[PDB]
């Protein structure tokens, strides 16, 4: 899979693919990797299990509960608690998390990590993604939205693993 | 003279909303008590509780139906979770703790029972110890036989002067709790309560399935089956070592209660089984059904609600699409969260009212209309917000 997270201005989105692969042959076409959390005031993606983002999700959101709502807290304390739990620590998946505030990403690994300009590309297709995703970044004035799809499009035709089919959210500021 | 079935179902239809079945199951149970006391000893002896499980999802009416046929037959009553034995594979306790509680509730009760059917004659005779130190015109005679004998003359107009009117009022309520007191015989009150239990008692044991197999492993369906067995003598019919007495748990009538989503009623114990001989189900409410319970019983959350408010000279009014509008509320929230039944209408309708029930007092005089725009206003925005919901909800 690949998902695109970038932020320009006043927005910030995540935008992915829709494919599912199994061995060689795809599984599902339309699988929605992205959606919106916390009253929608977040915005996630994942690349993995569809349901291991769902348990997942929902411990974040829980975390965003009653830690006011700071974003990066939030993601420490879950992929604390991912790290540790059986539970937790036997599903694997790439979370991409942004907000107003910041965009990061969250690993089994117990690992918050925000790359440099916001920009998340995780999955098989994320390389791709972010060499588009800078280029355009660099050399245009391309909307957050314009770049994260166009970004997630390239990946598209370089990646085997990925398809055209988006699912994109959004979040003004 | 007890009542007959469809008399039983109908008092319960005061403060059921459906479960009908339930209903007439939980009425042949008492009508035959009332049965079996109409036989002769032999049999008597032979005719035991018809006890009864009933199968079905949370707060749907099991535990209301149970409690309000206990309070109709004047029965002691006791509920109690099945699972909480299970635990004795550490510590937990023991069953017969059940005939216990039972018991010492069934005293708590034919105690207040009776010191209440009490409470007004001991006022009376108290202020007969007042009026006693006002004008004491004591022993056999003093004045006339006839005319002149009755002494109440001064005396009335003296009662009725401090009844309306140390200190009479602070001097007769010692003088109460020591007319009462010296009126009760906790002798026969001892043994009032056990004779209770004995013909009268109702046992409610909740989460029965929770105590049955499932290919789960060795230990816990050791413990968990263990519970079951600890269960039977019981309900086949035991003696129990009483902090007041010996109680014969042999015609306590029990009804337990599962929901069997997991297990059925066929992984119990055979022993349980054979003592269960009554099966029955209750359906899930429907958003109607809902809209039924917040009104109609005769003392419903609605009707009690008004009341409270009127406490505070408030007039509240619930209009027909504000009553709808709540239980869809509860509904949805149950749907789109988890299912708690009936449950939810209270904490949706406690939290619909806060505004209110906060500024009652000032509104003091007013007529306060809770309508479909006010009840869409203070709920719709939680109902929606699914995660709030599991908060507030």
């Amino acid at each position: 899979t690949t998902i695109v997270s970038v932020r320009r201005n006043g927005h910030v989105v995540i935008a992915g693919d829709g494919q599912a692969t199994l061995g060689n042959t795809v599984m599902k076409g339309n699988v929605k990797k992205v959606r919106r959390l916390y009253n929608d005031k977040v915005i996630a993606g994942f690349a993995g299990g569809t349901a291991d983002a769902f348990t997942l999700f929902e411990l974040f959101e829980r975390k965003l509960e009653m830690h006011q709502g700071h974003l990066v807290k939030a993601a420490v304390e879950l992929a604390k608690d991912w790290r540790t739990d059986r539970m937790l620590r036997k599903l694997e998946a790439l979370l991409a998390v942004a907000d107003e505030t910041a965009s990061l990403i969250i690993t089994g690994n117990g690992d918050v990590v925000q790359p440099e300009n916001d920009l998340i590309a995780i999955g098989s297709g994320g390389p791709y993604a972010q060499a588009a995703a800078r280029a355009l970044l660099e050399n245009t004035e391309l909307s957050a939205r314009e770049i994260a799809e166009k970004a997630l499009d390239i990946a598209g035709d370089i990646c085997i693993y990925t398809n055209h089919f988006h699912t994109i959210e959004e979040l003004s500021y | 003279s007890e009542m007959t079935p469809r008399e039983i179902v109908s008092e319960l239809d005061k403060h059921i909303i459906g479960q009908d079945n339930a209903k007439r199951s939980v009425a042949i149970a008492l009508r035959n008590r009332w049965r079996r006391m109409q036989l002769n000893e032999e049999l008597r002896h032979e005719v035991t509780p018809k006890n009864i499980l009933m199968i079905g999802p949370t707060g749907v009416g099991k535990t209301e139906i149970a409690r309000r046929l206990a309070k109709l037959a004047n029965a002691p009553f006791i509920k109690v979770e099945a699972t909480k034995f299970t635990e004795v594979g550490y510590v937990g306790k023991e069953v017969d703790s059940i005939i216990r509680d039972l018991t010492d509730a069934a005293v708590k009760m034919v105690r207040v029972q009776a010191i209440e059917k009490n409470r007004y004659r001991a006022e009376e005779l108290a202020e007969e110890r007042i009026l006693d130190v006002l004008i004491p015109p004591a022993k056999n005679n003093w004045g006339q036989t006839e005319q002149q004998q009755e002494p109440s003359a001064a005396r009335q107009a003296f009662r009725k002067k401090l009844r309306e009117g140390l200190k009479i009022k602070d001097a007769m309520k010692l003088l109460i709790e020591e007319e009462a007191a010296k009126l009760v015989n906790p002798e026969e009150l001892k043994q009032d309560a056990i004779d209770a239990v004995e013909q009268h008692g109702i046992v409610f044991i909740d989460e029965i399935d929770k105590i049955c197999k499932r290919g789960e492993s060795s230990g816990p369906d050791v413990s968990r089956e263990g519970v079951q067995r600890d269960l039977l003598p019981l309900v086949e019919g035991c003696t129990v070592s009483t902090k007041h007495g010996m109680v014969k748990t042999d015609h306590i009538l029990f009804i337990a209660s599962g929901a069997f989503q997991i297990a059925k009623p066929s992984d119990l114990i055979p022993e349980l089984q054979g003592r269960l001989p009554i099966r029955v189900e209750l359906q899930a409410l429907t958003t109607s059904d809902f809209e039924r319970i917040l009104t109609e019983p005769n003392a419903s959350i609605t009707v009690q609600y008004k009341a409270l408010m009127a406490t505070e000279g408030v007039n509240i009014e619930f209009t027909d699409s504000g009553i709808k509008r709540i239980a869809e509320a509860a509904w949805q929230v149950n749907e789109s969260t988890e299912n708690i039944g009936a449950r939810r209408l209270h904490t949706v309708l406690e939290r619909l009212m806060e505004e209110i029930s906060y500024d009652a007092s000032d509104l003091s005089g007013q007529n306060i209309t809770i309508d479909a725009d006010y009840v869409s206003k203070h709920l719709d925005a939680l109902v929606a917000d699914e995660d709030l919901s599991r908060f507030i909800l």
